[PDB]
C-alpha cells in the first residue's frame, strides 16, 4: 500500500531521529556518567592496543602506497607545466590537509571502526554484556568507555603516523624513482606549508571525524539486537555511517576553514 | 516514554549540526576580533589589466590593504578602482600618487602607491587625482620598435 | 547464562575473581584461594589459565557457574542451563545446581524450555504466558492440572489451547480455487 | 537441520517449492498443490506468505521438514531437531517425526544429544565417540551395557570414564604452595 | 497519533523532491546573468593566442567576453565577435580593439581604446581598424638581417 | 616460547599461502565449473539489486561531498597562482584518474564489500549453505557465481556515477558559490582529458579492483567459520584487505600508466 | 518480483548514461568534434617542439591538428603531416608553413600564411617551403663565434 | 600483561615522534630556525617583494630569518626586523643590507654587506645604511622612457 | 610440516628485515655512508642557492653532493663542503669551482673547470681560486646604475 509505504518511509525517520537522541545520551552516559568499582586505566591499555596498535599495519603499508601514488600522480600532472620540483608541495599538501585525514577515516572507519562494533556487539549477544549489570558495573563505563577513549587518542595519531609515512614514500619514489632533486623537494615543501594553518587544520580534521567515527562506531554497537545476523549488520550500519559521516564532517570542516 | 526523551534530544542535535551551515555564517573579510574598519578610497587609472579584486594595495612595500572593486566610468571610459585602507594607515597626502606595480617579474599586478607631499591628507573614501597606468607589453613595443623605426 | 557469558578479554582466573575484584579488597593472594576453591567445587580447577576463547563449550559454562557461586550469593538464577549439550555435560550441570542447593542451601531459580529436567530437579515450578503465570505448583499438583492450556504444555499433546495449525482459509478452496 | 536452514532469500511458498524446482519439471500450479498438501501435513499451511525472516522459530523448523519430506524421500536426516524449544513445539516436532516414519515408512536418522527423546522414540540408537562407534543396540540393551564409557552417557552418573575434574597438578600444593 | 505522524514522511519527500528540484536549478532563476549583451565583430591578420571565450576589457576593466572566433577565408582573415555589457554602450565606432597579452605570460586577450569620433558604438559594427596580436617569430624575424 | 613464536609466524605465512590458493580454486570453481540445475539470471537481478542498487545512496552522497572538497581545496590552492579557472581541469582530473575509482573502492569494499561478506557468511552459518548440496545444488555456483558477477558488473557503473555526481558538485560549488565562470571550467576541462587515455584508465582501473574486492569479499565470507564471532571477524578481515588490495592494485595500475 | 528487475535496469542505464557523459560531454570525444578533414605535408629543416595532436592554424584562428611526424630517410628533414577542415579549402599553394610558439613558454604550434593567389590545393598534396622552428642554441650562437 | 603496555606506548611514542615530524622536519617552526636569535631593525625604501619567514643572508648562506615588515606611519618606509643566528655576532654596523631576489625569479631574500668598522652590534638596534628593492616599473621607468 | 614451518618464519622475518633495510638506506641517502668518498672545501663570496645537498659537478656531470654549508667568522665569507666519488680522484688543485645556474630558474648547482695541471689533491684539501655565483641585482646595479 503507498500510504502504507510512506507510513513505513515516516517511521524510518522517526527511527533515525530517536536513535541518533538514544546515541547522543548514551555518549552522555558513557563519558560523564559516575566513576565504577571496576574500571581503571589498564582497560584503556589494552582497548587503545586492539584499536590502535592492530589497526596500525594497515594504515602504514596504505599511506605508503597513496603517498607513492600521490606522487607518480603529481609528477606526471605538473610535468606538463614545469614546475615538477613542486611535486614536494603537492604529494605534502593534499596528503597533510584534506586527503590523509580523509582516507586515514576511511581505513581507519574501515578496521577499528567495525571490529570494533562487532566485538561489543558480540559482547551484547553472549549476554556478556548483560551479567555485567547483574554483578554491579557499569558496562557503559567499563566496556565502552575505554573503546571512546581508544578512539580519540588513537586516530589522530594514525592520522599523523599515516600522513608522515605518505610523505616519506611520496619523497622515496620522487627522488629515487622520479630522479627530481632532493633537497629542492623539503626546501619547496618548507617554504609552502603554514604550520599552525595547514598542520594543525589537518589534526584537528582527524580529531574531529575521529570522535565521530569512534562514536558511532561503538553506538552502533552498543545497539544492535542479539543475533549473528544483527552483528552482521550492524557492522555494516557502521561503515556506511562512518564513511558517510567521515566525508560529511570533512566537507563541513574545510568549508570551515579553505 | 523514554522515545518522547529521545527524539527530543536527537532533534536538539540536529538543530546543532544544522547550526553549522558555513554559508555566510560570520559574514567578514577576517575574524570576528580583526574590527574590518578600512576606510574607502578611489583611484583613477587609464590601464589596470591585471589589477583584479582581491589584489594587494601597498605602500613603500608592505602591504596596506586590498582592491575592493574596479569600474569603467562610462563617462571618461577610464578605469576607477575603489579599494580599501586599513585606518592605522591615515597619513597619506593628497598630492600623492598610485600606480600599479608588478611584484617581482611574473607576480600579479598589484597597486603600490608613492606618498608625495601635502599638509592635507585624507577625506578616506575619497578619490585620487594623478597616478601612473599599469605598463603594458604592446603599447610599450609598439612605440618603442614596432612602430617608432 | 546460558552459553556461559565470560569475558573474552579475561583469561578464566582473572573472570571468576571479577566479581571479588569488584565487590571486596581482598589481599590478591587471598582472592587467588577464594577462586581455586571455587573452581575445584565445579570442577574448572586445572584451566586457571586458558582464556575462554581457548576453552570448550562444555565446561566453558561451569566456570561461569563458578563465577556465580563467588562472594557466596544467597540466591541465584539460571537462564536455560541445560540446554544442547551432551548429557554427561548436562548430568555434571544437574549433579551441581542440585549440591548447590543441598548444601550451600541457596534459592536457585532454574529457567528452562526443558521441562523433562525442570520437574525433575524443581520443587515449586512454575508457567509464565503472556504477560500472565499460567498457573504454579509442585510437580505432583502441576502433572494433573487439568487446565487446557497448562496440560497441553507440561504433556505433549500437540493440539490444544495452543493451535497446531496456522490460521489458514480453507484446505479445501484454497488447493481448489 | 536444527534451526530450520531457510532461505532467507524466498518465502516461505517458494522454499518449499524449491527442491521440487530443483529436481523436477512440473506445471507450475502442480508444484503448487505438492507444496500445499505437504505444508497442511505440517500445519504450516496458513503461512504460505510469510518470509521466513517473519517466521516465529518454532515453525521455522517444521517448514524445513515439510521442504525436506517434498519429493517424498525414501530416507532423511535430522541434525539436533529436538534441542531448545518449548515443550509443546517439541511434542508437534516429536509427533510428526514418527508419524512420517509410522505412515510413510521412511527411514529417519535422528541426531540429538538429548537422550531422553530421542531413547523414547528411537529403535537402534548408535554412539559415536572419538572417532569409533562406541557400540550401539536398542534402547533395551543400552541401558544395561555395563560398559563404562557407554553405561556412563546413557545415565547422568557424572563421573567415570569421562573425567570430572580437569587435569589440575593438585588440590593442596597449588592452594599452599 | 502515531499514523497522525505519517506527515514526516511527507516532510522528508517534500524534502527531498526539493532538494532535487535546487539541485536542477543551476540556471538559477534568481537572475544574475547579464541577459545577453550586445554583440560586436571585428576582424585581425593574426589572433594566434586569442582562445575562444576568453575576456574582452577596455582601461584594464574587463568588458565582456569573447563569444567566438572564425576565419573568412576570402579575406583569410580572423573575424571575432564578443558581448559587451548594455551599460556601458557609450563606445564610439572608430574605438580600436587590438589583441594585448597581460604581463608578459599573461593570456592574450582584446582590449579596446576609445576613438572619440561622437558616433557612439552602433551595436553591431565590426571594428573598423585594429592592431593584429604581435608574434615572437614576427619579431625574430623581422630583425635578424 | 620464542623459537615457538616464530614457529607460530611461519604457520600464519603458509596460512596466508594456503589461504589465497584456496581462494583462487575456489574463484575457478564458481566462474567456470558446470552450470547447475536450479541457477538461471533472475538470481543475478536479485543479486545486482542488493549489491548495487542499495550500495548507491551511499556512493551517490560521497561523490557529492568528495567533489565539493575537492573543489573548495582547488580553489584554494589555485588562487594563490592565478589560475583559478583551472580549477575544473582538477576537480575533473584528480576525481576521475585516481581519487575516482580509490574512493569508489573504499567505500564499495566498505558496505558492499562487507554487507555481502557477512551475507553468505551467515547462509554458511545457519548451515543453510550447506542444505543446498544436500538438496544437490553446488552453492559455488548458485550463491556466490551471482555475486561476482553482482559485483564485476556494478563497481565500475559505481565508479562512473561517482565520478560524474563528483564532477557536477565540484562544478555546483564552483560555479555558484566560489564565483568562478561558467564555461570557462567545462572548458578548460574538455581541453584537458585524454578520454581514452584518463577516462578508460580510470574505468579499467575501477574495474580491476572492482574484480579484486568482489573477490575476496566473497571468499572470506564463504571460508569463516561457521559462529557469530566466525563471521564478525570475517566481515572486518574483508575490509582489511579490501582496502589493502584496493590501494596496492591502485598503486600498480598506476605505475603502469602515469 | 517486479520492481526489483525496475530498480536494477533504471540504474545500469543510469551507470551507462553516466559512463557516456563522461565520454562524450567531459571527454569531448569525436561525436561532439567529428568532422571531414584533409591532410596535408610539409618539409621542414627542424621541429624542435612539435608534438603530436599540437594545432595547426592561420591568421591565428585554429585549423586542425597535426597527425604524425617522420624523418625522411633521403634529407634527414622533418616530414610533418597534418589535417585541415574542409571548410578550410582555400590554401593557395606558395602559402608558407611556419613553426610559431604563442607564449614565450607556448607550446611550437604551426601556422600557415597566405600564399598569393594561385590554386589551392589538392588537400593530400604536400606544401613546398616554410619557416622552420627556431630554437635557443641558433638564436645566440647565431649571434656569436666571431 | 606487559608485552601490550609496551608496544602501546612504543606506537603512541611513534604517533607523537611522527606529528613532531610533521610539525618540526616538514614545516620547519622553532628548533633552532627562530629560537635562541636576536633581533635587528632595518629601514628600506621599498620592501615589494619581502614578506614574513624571509630569510636574512649573508656571502649567500643564511644567517636566519625575517620576523615582522612594518610601515613607520612618518616617514612611510619599510620597518623590517628580523632575527640573528646567535653563532653569527660579528657584523660591523656601517654594514648594509639589500634585498636579492633568489635566483632569477625566486621570492625575494635580503642579503647582508659587511662594510667593515669596529663596533660590532647590539642585536636588537637597527640599520643606518642599505639599498632597497629594485621594481619593474620604476626600472622602466627609470632611464629608459625620457625622450 | 614441523621444519620448513619454522623455515617459513625465518624466511619471512629475514624478508621484512631486509625490507627495513633498503627502506632506511634513501635516508642517510643511497650514496654510501660516508660515500663513502673524500670530503673537500672551497671559499665562495655568495653561495645564494647553494643550500645543503647542492650538486658538484664537473664538465657538467655531476660529482656529488655538497654537504654543508657554513659563515666563517672570520672571513665572513661562505664556506662550503662537499663529497666526491672515488672514481673521481683525478681533479688538480689549481681547478676554480663557481657556482653555475642550470637554464634561468634552476637550482644553483657548483661546477669545477679543471682550472690548471698540478698536483691533484689531497681530496680533504681546501681550494683556492673560484667565481662566486652571480646576483641580479648586482648586475643590474654595477653595470646599469652605476
Ligand atoms: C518536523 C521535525 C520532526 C521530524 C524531522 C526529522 C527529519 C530529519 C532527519 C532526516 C533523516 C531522514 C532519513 C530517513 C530515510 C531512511 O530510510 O533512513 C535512511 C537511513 C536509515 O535507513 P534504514 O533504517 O532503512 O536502514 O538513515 C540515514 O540515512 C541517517 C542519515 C541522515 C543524515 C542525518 C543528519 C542530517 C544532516 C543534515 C541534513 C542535510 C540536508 C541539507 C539541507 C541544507
Ligand atoms: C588522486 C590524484 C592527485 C591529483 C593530481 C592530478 C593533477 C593535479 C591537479 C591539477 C591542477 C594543476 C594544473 C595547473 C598547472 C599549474 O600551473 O600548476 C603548477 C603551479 C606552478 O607554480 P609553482 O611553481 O609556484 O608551484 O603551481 C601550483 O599550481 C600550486 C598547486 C600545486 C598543488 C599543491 C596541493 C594543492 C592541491 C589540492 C590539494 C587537495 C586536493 C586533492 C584531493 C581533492
Ligand atoms: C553541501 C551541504 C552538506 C550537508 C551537510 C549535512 C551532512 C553533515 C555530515 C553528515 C553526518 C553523518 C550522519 C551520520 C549519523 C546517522 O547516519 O544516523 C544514523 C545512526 C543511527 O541510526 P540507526 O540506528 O537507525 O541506523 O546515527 C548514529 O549512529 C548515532 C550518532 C550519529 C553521529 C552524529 C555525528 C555528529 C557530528 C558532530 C560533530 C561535532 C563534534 C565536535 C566536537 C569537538
Ligand atoms: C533538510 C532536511 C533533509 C535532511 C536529510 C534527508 C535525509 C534523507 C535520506 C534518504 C536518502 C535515500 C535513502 C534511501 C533508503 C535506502 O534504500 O538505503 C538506505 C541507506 C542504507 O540502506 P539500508 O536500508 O539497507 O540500511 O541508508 C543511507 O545511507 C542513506 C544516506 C542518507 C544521507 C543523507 C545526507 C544528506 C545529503 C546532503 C547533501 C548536501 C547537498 C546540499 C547542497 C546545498
Ligand atoms: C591489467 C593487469 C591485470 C591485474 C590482475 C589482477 C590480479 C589480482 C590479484 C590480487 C590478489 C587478491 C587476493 C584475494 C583475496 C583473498 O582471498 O586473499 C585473502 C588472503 C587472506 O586469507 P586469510 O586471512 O583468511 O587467512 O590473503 C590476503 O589477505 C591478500 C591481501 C591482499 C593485499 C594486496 C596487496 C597488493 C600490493 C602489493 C605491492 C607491493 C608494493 C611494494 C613496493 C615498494
Ligand atoms: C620487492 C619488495 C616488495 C615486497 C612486497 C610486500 C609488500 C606487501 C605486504 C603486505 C602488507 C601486510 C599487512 C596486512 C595487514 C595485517 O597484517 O593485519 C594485521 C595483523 C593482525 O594481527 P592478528 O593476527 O593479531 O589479528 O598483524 C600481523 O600479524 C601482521 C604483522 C606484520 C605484517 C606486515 C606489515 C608490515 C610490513 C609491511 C612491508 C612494507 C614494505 C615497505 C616497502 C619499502
Amino acid at each position: 500500500s503507498p500510504l502504507e509505504r510512506i507510513r513505513l518511509f515516516g517511521r524510518a525517520g522517526l527511527d533515525v531521529v530517536a536513535a541518533l537522541g538514544r546515541s547522543t545520551l548514551f555518549l552522555g552516559h558513557a563519558l560523564l556518567g559516575r566513576r565504577t568499582p571496576g574500571t581503571g586505566l589498564h582497560l584503556l591499555v589494552k582497548q587503545l592496543y586492539s584499536v590502535g596498535v592492530l589497526s596500525l599495519a594497515i594504515i602504514v603499508v596504505s599511506g605508503l602506497f597513496i603517498g607513492m601514488v600521490l606522487a607518480l600522480q603529481g609528477y606526471n600532472i605538473l610535468i606538463s607545466y614545469g614546475s615538477e620540483q613542486a611535486v614536494g608541495q603537492m604529494v605534502a599538501l593534499t596528503l597533510l590537509r584534506e586527503l590523509g585525514p580523509v582516507v586515514t577515516g576511511l581505513l581507519f572507519a574501515g578496521r577499528a571502526g567495525s571490529a570494533l562494533t562487532a566485538e561489543i556487539g558480540n559482547m551484547k549477544a553472549t549476554e556478556q554484556l548483560s551479567s555485567l549489570e547483574m554483578i554491579g558495573v557499569d558496562p557503559l563505563k567499563y566496556i565502552v568507555a575505554p573503546r571512546l577513549w581508544a578512539g580519540f587518542i588513537s586516530m589522530p595519531l594514525l592520522a599523523a603516523i599515516f600522513s608522515v609515512v605518505g610523505i616519506w614514500g611520496g619523497a622515496m619514489v620522487a627522488v629515487d624513482w622520479l630522479g627530481v632533486y632532493e633537497g629542492s623537494f623539503w626546501a619547496n615543501m618548507q617554504n609552502s606549508v603554514q604550520f599552525t594553518e595547514d598542520v594543525l587544520n589537518g589534526v584537528i580534521k582527524s580529531i574531529v571525524f575521529a570522535f565521530v567515527v569512534t562514536w558511532i562506531a561503538v553506538y552502533q554497537g552498543y545497539d544492535c539486537e542479539p543475533t549473528s545476523e544483527g552483528i552482521s549488520r550492524a557492522t555494516t550500519r557502521t561503515v556506511v555511517y562512518a564513511s558517510l559521516a567521515v566525508l560529511g564532517l570533512d566537507f563541513i570542516l574545510t568549508a570551515l576553514m579553505f | 516514554q523514554t522515545r518522547t526523551l529521545e527524539i527530543g534530544v536527537g532533534l536538539f542535535l540536529l538543530a546543532g549540526l544544522l547550526a553549522l551551515l558555513l554559508l555566510a555564517l560570520r559574514v567578514s573579510g577576517l575574524s570576528v576580533g580583526n574590527a574590518g574598519d578600512t576606510y574607502k578610497v578611489y583611484a583613477y587609472f587609464d590601464n589596470i589589466a591585471g589589477v583584479t579584486v582581491r589584489g594587494k594595495v601597498t605602500l613603500a612595500g608592505v602591504t596596506i590593504g586590498k582592491v575592493t572593486a574596479v569600474d569603467l566610468d562610462r563617462d571618461s571610459y577610464t578605469g576607477r578602482v575603489t579599494m580599501e585602507i586599513n585606518q592605522n594607515v591615515n597619513n597619506l597626502p593628497v598630492d600623492s600618487t598610485a600606480s600599479i606595480l608588478t611584484a617581482g617579474l611574473l607576480g600579479e599586478k598589484y597597486i603600490g602607491i608613492s606618498v608625495g607631499g601635502d599638509e592635507d591628507v585624507l577625506k578616506d573614501g575619497s578619490t585620487i587625482h594623478d597616478t601612473q597606468s599599469a605598463l603594458v607589453l604592446e603599447d610599450l613595443i609598439g612605440k618603442f620598435l614596432l612602430n617608432s623605426v | 547464562f546460558q552459553s556461559g557469558a565470560l569475558f573474552t578479554d579475561l583469561d578464566v582466573f582473572e573472570n571468576v575473581a571479577f566479581p571479588l575484584r569488584v565487590h571486596t579488597q581482598l589481599p590478591e593472594e587471598m582472592i587467588r584461594d577464594i577462586v581455586l576453591m571455587k573452581l575445584q567445587a565445579v570442577g574448572l580447577r586445572g584451566a586457571v589459565e586458558l582464556m575462554p576463547d581457548e576453552l570448550s563449550g562444555g565446561m566453558k559454562r561451569r566456570v561461569a557457574l563458578a563465577r556465580a557461586i563467588a562472594l557466596d550469593p544467597q540466591i541465584l538464577l539460571y537462564d536455560e542451563p541445560f540446554v544442547g549439550q551432551d548429557p554427561i555435560a548436562m548430568g555434571v550441570l544437574v549433579r551441581l545446581i542440585r549440591l548447590l542447593n543441598d548444601a550451600l542451601g541457596i534459592t536457585s531459580i532454574v529457567v528452562s524450555h526443558d521441562l523433562a529436567e525442570t520437574a525433575s530437579i524443581a520443587d515449586y515450578i512454575y508457567i509464565v504466558g503472556d504477560g500472565r503465570v499460567l498457573g504454579h505448583g509442585t510437580p505432583d499438583v502441576l502433572k494433573e492440572t487439568d487446565d487446557p492450556r497448562i496440560r497441553q504444555f507440561v504433556k505433549g499433546i500437540p493440539d490444544g489451547p495452543v493451535p497446531f495449525h496456522y490460521p489458514a482459509r480453507d484446505y479445501r478452496a484454497d488447493l481448489l480455487g
